[PDB]
């Protein structure tokens, strides 16, 4: 349910 | 090593295409195929491996808890259960390359604060994916692996990225999920997402316009879960 | 083969399972498996055959699309073309083990108008997705399987099968994007959706509700394409 | 462009 990081940063 | 033959050059041309075409089992491939030339990878290359491994685990991971779900309900023959091990066998084997290309070497050649800490970060994200199926008498060590990653990208992201960098912001991001989902540790959770987003938000005004939508992008997710957990 | 080792009720649970997980690729092996067991597939098999190849082959040639206008845009080094021709190989892979499975041996036993129409239209399909990424000099004689596939299913369905039947109904259908999509036909491809439709239309008044909604379901997209069409 | 046949039939 969490939402975590898109895989690309920056 | 079915990639060893293809130039480097061509390699992250090809996995840019395979991008386009939603061709990511072979997108992986083509960046596994780039890392083992074993030179050191720009941002841009370091985010395509990234894009490229998220998106193959993402579908193991939502097509195990899929499985988990109808085990789980019929709980309440063995075909259930075997085709949910060779999912969460295939997720396992997927983890353990992309925590053997870190190890062996990007993470030990990662000078520079934003190559480490995407890297550790990474690290992080893929032991926790390993502790969201593990269940037997490696699970523990599965999850002190992960907060140990975190961590460590943690330390010197405070120490050497502004509050408003995007791969320290996706960090804390991750690691308050970590805590949330993984550790049973709401409170911490809750804690981190709250600073990292309020010290986010006080540096905003040093940015410009096009890193103010990167970094207000992942700060929206903070909140979104801020949001669910309380 | 792979799959040789488990049972036939095992595989088409499995298959089952892996649908609702979305892993079309392990629901295709698994189908594939049943059908080598050597006995006839009942209805909802044959479905579960189709859905989980036509799903495959699916991503194929949406990335064969996507890359094939990435080399077109190209020609206005070699690695657009190299995996573009990858992609397109492992696409003709899967096409070459659908036929195989239909020619070894689903159409040579199956003797009931549901089950004939149903592989000869399967048939038809392959052979139209191999014409699609075709350029050599077998286009025509590609083009020429589907059409004589699709033709010997049109005849059994009109004489054994009701015009509202859906799977009379869809391989009317997919005959039309033949004749549009490959045959450069489109005249044909429009008579025959509209005849197609205005006969189905006709003897709707024969079908129970849910029949009813089965068969509106495919006469709308004959209708769509003819909005395209015309 | 054009619209092909659901998988599922029947
Ligand atoms: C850290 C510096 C950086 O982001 N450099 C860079 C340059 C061009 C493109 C990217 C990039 C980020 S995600 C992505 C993709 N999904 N193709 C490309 C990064
Ligand atoms: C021809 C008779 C028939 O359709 N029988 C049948 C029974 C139960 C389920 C299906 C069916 C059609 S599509 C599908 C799936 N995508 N799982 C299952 C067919």
């Amino acid at each position: 349910r969490s939402h975590s990081s898109p895989a690309s940063l920056q | 090593g079915a990639m060893g033959s293809m130039e480097r050059a061509s390699l992250i041309q090809k996995a840019k295409l395979a991008e386009q075409a939603e061709r990511y089992e072979d997108m992986a491939a083509f960046m596994k195929g780039a890392v083992e030339k074993g030179e050191e990878l720009s941002c841009e290359e370091r985010n395509l491996l990234s894009v490229a491994y998220k998106n193959v685990v993402g579908g193991q991971r939502a097509a195990w808890r899929v499985l988990s779900s109808i085990e789980q309900k019929s709980n309440e023959g063995p075909e259930v259960r075997e085709y949910r091990e060779k999912v969460e066998t295939e997720l396992q084997g997927v983890c353990d390359t992309v925590l053997g290309l870190l190890d062996s070497h990007l993470i030990k050649e990662a000078g520079d604060a934003e190559s480490r800490v995407f890297y550790l970060k990474m690290k992080g994200d893929y032991y926790r994916y390993l502790a969201e199926v593990a269940t037997g008498d490696d699970k523990k060590r599965i999850i002190d692996s992960a907060r140990s990653a975190y961590q460590e990208a943690m330390d010197i992201s405070k120490k050497e990225m502004p509050p408003t960098n995007p791969i320290r912001l996706g960090l804390a991001l991750n690691f308050s999920v970590f805590h949330y989902e993984i550790a049973n540790s709401p409170e911490e959770a809750i804690s981190l997402a709250k600073t990292t987003f309020d010290e986010a938000m006080a540096d905003l005004h040093t940015l410009s316009e096009d890193s103010y939508k990167d970094s207000t992008l992942i700060m929206q997710l903070l909140r979104d879960n801020l949001t669910l957990w309380t």
